């Protein structure tokens, strides 16, 4: 109910309930500048959706995974992370590890799909 | 706690970014280039969000600059070129009543111009300002147009207005513009009352030097903004909290005539002047200006010392385009002498010159001829900010009117806006795992 | 089988069996006009796919949801709607309530997704 | 691990472990040429994602269906397809039959969606 | 007296060439097949095309 990015200053817990409020705002010679801007908006949206697909999170906004938190990316407890921190602060805090996390998520899905295939191959 | 990585899409975070913005809003600007503006002011306040701003690293200024220059060139490109008029002129003194300050300013020139047909010529009489012509030695001529030795002179298309209109610079989806709703904002550093907008309030591309016209006022107090106030090479942008009304006029009643100079071509010139010939001028209320500078020095002392004497002086020299207050009024270009406003230590009439052949920016190789406007021109405008430069020269700081770098004009506005890229993805530890 | 819109005049219960026929035809200086036409088609497609994702219907053509039908939106019985009416007539009949329905669908998924997370957080 | 097409010469089984490597590299007058290149890449991506969605395979890289394999398409056993053979050779062999398989996949998913709708309608 | 005159290129024909107008994906063109149709009002038959004649 706060509008696009209205929860940006709220805690991570409160802000997690407004994902759909801003998710809708990612898609919506001088002709070239506007047309390129529209194409870039599409390319960024599709790269994020493809990345969610790779992780097995397609079609979901809150996707739970099988990758454990290793306590080195951030050693804060859930109380501090969700009730006493905003998403901007969290994003800064673990920025240096996002590529590591994304890689693990990809690997996790690669193993899971094979496991599902093997389970589906049993009669 | 056996925590697991949970992926969230739609996370309210962003990173600083530079992207291409589009504009929204018979005129140079917003012909077909801009998208119709959404009338809904969908401004969302971001409570507890502190955002760091830097108005001198803001790429919206560079985009606004390039968009204004590009639109200017697009507007003038499909217009009548005046290369057939680069001939010698026979110029004499104007025979009307000339006041003391107009002696030699305007000359009555005649020349042999082309006509609709290639094999014909016509003798044309017109009045040119001394600034638009230079001496030449020839057989039966005295002067030639100042730009014919540098570049082709293009006549501005008639009925295409140069009046600035508000332009909204709007972000593409996936990006957002953050506004700093901070009274007395320094123009740099953290801003606590940040809010999110789709786009700006509508910024008028007003072109001026020294004095900022038709801009935005400070919410409560005069704000002194400078990239590095210590370094005298930087310009200081002063945003006023009250307007100073300046009334600029060209009292002469011009009779404008036109000729054909080729098939489908037309050249516009001043045919004659009805009434006496007087110098153009601007009137700035003396009491208001004195209070305005009192406030400016009051604010400057916070950075230069509570017990320092602040002096104002006129420009140091150089080209007319930067030593005077340049502005558009009624379609005419005024170059007003501001030494009557910045001559002090801590009704004013400023004489003005009119120039028809101008170079809109420091770039050389292009020139435009501004057609004369029939009748008498009077404009009322608000002075909303100043561009000041501090003298390099020890106590008693001296300030002068600044130059015409234009980015300064488009930093008076757009100092409260930042463009950020939205990063909808993020991860966080939760107790939630698959299966 | 019938064609791109061959079922357009058929009843809802018949036209609902041709959803793939219409779905496969949504994606496929003068260059500016052609590019704007293609970008607009892409943008509309993505707006619909994003909206389906928000509702938890990604990857499906017939998506069942947990939003109850309100008799104030349409008081026709199920047999009357599916056996004696076309989709164009229905679209006109339900037009004034479409955005209301969409809002409820979003709210439903937001509650469901959080509930799924809580079920998954049980050890 | 092996690069964007590093598995191109590997057997079909080995190359099935690198699907994310190829998938993540599909999205990423001079202005018109750049825009046509970007729009065409986007349209190809979206057509393939739409086609996977029609088959009920949205969000997956490996997807198992209910369409049986017909020996008239290829009568080679698993030890001749997933080993001792690359994906390029397979694509060369499964050329004349690709549209038949795609049609069957579409029909199978249509039946799957109708069956799921009926099962979910049971109280 | 008023306009520039441009000579048409002698190699470019003015012969009308049939032009087919085609809708972009996501749009369709409906064709009215009702004989004696006066150009307005409900058309009983209708067909869908991607490109006009
Ligand atoms: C700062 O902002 C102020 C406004 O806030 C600007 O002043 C305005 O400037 C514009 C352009 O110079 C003025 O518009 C012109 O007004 C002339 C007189 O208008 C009177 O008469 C008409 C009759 O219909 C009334 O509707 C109107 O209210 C006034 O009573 C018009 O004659 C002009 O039109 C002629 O010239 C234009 C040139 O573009 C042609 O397109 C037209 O066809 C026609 O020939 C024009 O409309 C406006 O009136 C001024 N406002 C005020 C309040 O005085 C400052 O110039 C601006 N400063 C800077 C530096 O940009
Ligand atoms: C500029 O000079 C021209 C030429 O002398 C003046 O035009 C002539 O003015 C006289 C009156 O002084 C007329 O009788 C002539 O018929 C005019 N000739 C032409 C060709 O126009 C013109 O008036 C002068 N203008 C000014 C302002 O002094
Ligand atoms: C603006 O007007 C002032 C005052 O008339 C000019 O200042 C004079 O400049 C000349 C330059 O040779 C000096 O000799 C005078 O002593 C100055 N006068 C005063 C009172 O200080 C100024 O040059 C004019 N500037 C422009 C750009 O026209
Ligand atoms: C268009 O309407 C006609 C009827 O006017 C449909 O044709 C038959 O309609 C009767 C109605 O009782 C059905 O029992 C028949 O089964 C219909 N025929 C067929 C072949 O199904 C016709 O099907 C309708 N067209 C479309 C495209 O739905
Ligand atoms: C901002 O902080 C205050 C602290 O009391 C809190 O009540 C408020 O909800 C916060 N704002 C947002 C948008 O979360
Ligand atoms: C979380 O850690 C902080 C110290 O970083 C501690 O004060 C707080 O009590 C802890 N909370 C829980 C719930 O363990
Ligand atoms: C024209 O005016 C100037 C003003 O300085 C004067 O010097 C000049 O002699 C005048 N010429 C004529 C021909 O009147
Ligand atoms: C003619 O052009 C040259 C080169 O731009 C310049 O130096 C010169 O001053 C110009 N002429 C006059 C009379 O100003
Ligand atoms: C000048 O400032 C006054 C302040 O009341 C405002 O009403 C007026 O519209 C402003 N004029 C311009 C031209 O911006
Ligand atoms: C504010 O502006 C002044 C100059 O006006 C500058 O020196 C200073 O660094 C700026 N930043 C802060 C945080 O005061
Ligand atoms: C401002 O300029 C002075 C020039 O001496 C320099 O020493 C100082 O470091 C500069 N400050 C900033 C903030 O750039
Ligand atoms: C400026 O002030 C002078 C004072 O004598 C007055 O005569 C003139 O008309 C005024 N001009 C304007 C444009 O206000
Ligand atoms: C007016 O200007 C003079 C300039 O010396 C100054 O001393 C005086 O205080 C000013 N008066 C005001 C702002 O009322
Ligand atoms: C500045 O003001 C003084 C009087 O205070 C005057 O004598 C001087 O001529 C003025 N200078 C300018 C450039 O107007
Ligand atoms: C200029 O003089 C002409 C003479 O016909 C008159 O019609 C016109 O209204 C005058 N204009 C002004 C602004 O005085
Ligand atoms: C249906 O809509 C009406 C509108 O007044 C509302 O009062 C009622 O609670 C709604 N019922 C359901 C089941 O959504
Ligand atoms: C549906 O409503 C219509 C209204 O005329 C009625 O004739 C029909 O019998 C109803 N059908 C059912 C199954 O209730
Ligand atoms: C939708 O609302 C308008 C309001 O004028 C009304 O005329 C129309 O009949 C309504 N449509 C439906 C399907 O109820
Ligand atoms: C190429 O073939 C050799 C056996 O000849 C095998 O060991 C190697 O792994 C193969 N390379 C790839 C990329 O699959
Ligand atoms: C396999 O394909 C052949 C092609 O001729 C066809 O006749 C046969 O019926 C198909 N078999 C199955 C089981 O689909
Ligand atoms: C697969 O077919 C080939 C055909 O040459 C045969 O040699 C091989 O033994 C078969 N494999 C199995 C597992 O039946
Ligand atoms: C596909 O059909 C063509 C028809 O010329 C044939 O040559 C080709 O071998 C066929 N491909 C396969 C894989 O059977």
């Amino acid at each position: 109910s706060l509008g696009f990015l209205g929860a940006a200053g709220s805690t991570m817990g409160a802000a997690s309930m407004t994902l759909t409020v801003q998710a809708r705002n990612l898609l919506s010679h001088w002709g070239i500048k506007q047309l390129q801007a529209r194409v870039l908006a599409v390319e960024h949206y599709l790269r994020d959706q493809q990345l969610l697909g790779i992780w097995g999170c397609s079609g979901k906004l809150i996707c739970c995974t099988n990758v454990p938190w290793n306590s080195s990316w951030s050693n804060r407890n859930l109380s501090e992370i969700w009730d006493n921190m905003t998403w901007l602060q969290w994003d800064k805090e673990i920025s240096n590890y996002t590529q590591i996390i994304y890689g693990l998520l990809e690997e996790s899905q690669n193993q899971q799909e094979k496991n599902e295939q093997d389970l589906l191959a049993l009669d | 706690e056996n925590l697991w990585v949970t992926v969230y899409y739609g996370v309210p975070v962003w990173k600083d970014a530079e992207t291409t913005l589009f504009c929204a809003s018979h005129n140079v600007w917003a012909t077909h280039a801009c998208v119709s503006t959404d009338p809904n002011p969908q401004e969302i306040h971001l409570e507890n969000v502190t955002e760091e701003f830097n108005m001198w690293k803001n790429n919206m200024v560079e985009q606004m600059h390039e968009d204004i220059i590009s639109l200017w060139d697009q507007s003038l490109k499909p217009c009548v070129k005046l290369t057939p008029l680069c001939v010698g002129l026979q110029c004499t003194n104007v025979t009307n009543n000339i006041t003391d300050d107009m002696r030699g300013e305007l000359k009555n020139c005649s020349f042999n111009a082309t006509t609709e047909l290639r094999n014909k010529r016509q003798k044309v009489y017109s009045l040119f300002y001394r600034l638009d012509i230079v001496p030449m030695v020839d057989l039966w001529t005295n002067y030639r147009l100042i730009s014919c030795n540098t570049s082709a002179i293009t006549q501005a298309c008639p009925k295409v207005s140069f009046e600035p209109i508000p332009i909204h610079y709007c972000a593409p989806a996936g990006f957002a513009i953050l506004k700093c709703k901070d009274k007395k904002f320094n123009g740099t550093g953290p801003c606590q009352n940040v809010s999110t907008v789709q786009c700006t309030h509508g910024i008028k591309p007003v072109v001026s030097t020294q004095l900022l016209l038709n801009g935005s006022l400070a919410e409560e107090e005069v704000i002194i903004r400078s990239e590095n106030i210590t370094n005298n090479a930087k310009n200081i942008l002063v945003q006023l909290n009250t307007s100073v009304q300046i009334n600029c006029t060209r009292p002469n009643n011009n009779t404008v005539k036109s000729i054909r100079i080729g098939p489908g071509q037309a050249f516009y010139y001043t045919g004659d002047i009805i009434g006496d010939i007087r110098q153009a001028h601007c009137n700035v209320s003396k009491a208001t200006w004195n209070e305005t500078l009192g406030k400016v020095v009051k604010q400057l002392r916070k950075h230069f010392g509570n017990n320092t004497i602040i002096r104002f002086a006129q420009s140091s020299g150089g080209d007319l385009e930067v030593t005077t207050h340049s502005f558009n009024c009624g379609g005419e270009f005024f170059y007003c002498n501001t030494s009557g406003l910045f001559n002090s230590t801590w009704s004013i009439t400023l004489p003005c010159r009119i120039k028809q052949i101008i170079n809109m920016w420091q770039r050389i190789g292009q020139a435009m001829y501004a057609p004369p406007i029939q009748g008498v021109i009077r404009c009322v405008s608000n002075i909303t900010g100043l561009i000041l430069t501090r003298d390099g020269g020890s106590t008693t700081e001296t300030f002068r009117p600044g130059g015409g770098d234009m980015r300064d004009n488009w930093r008076s506005e757009l100092y409260k806006y930042k463009v950020v890229k939205i990063e909808p993805l993020g991860v966080a530890p939760t107790r939630c795992k698959r299966r």
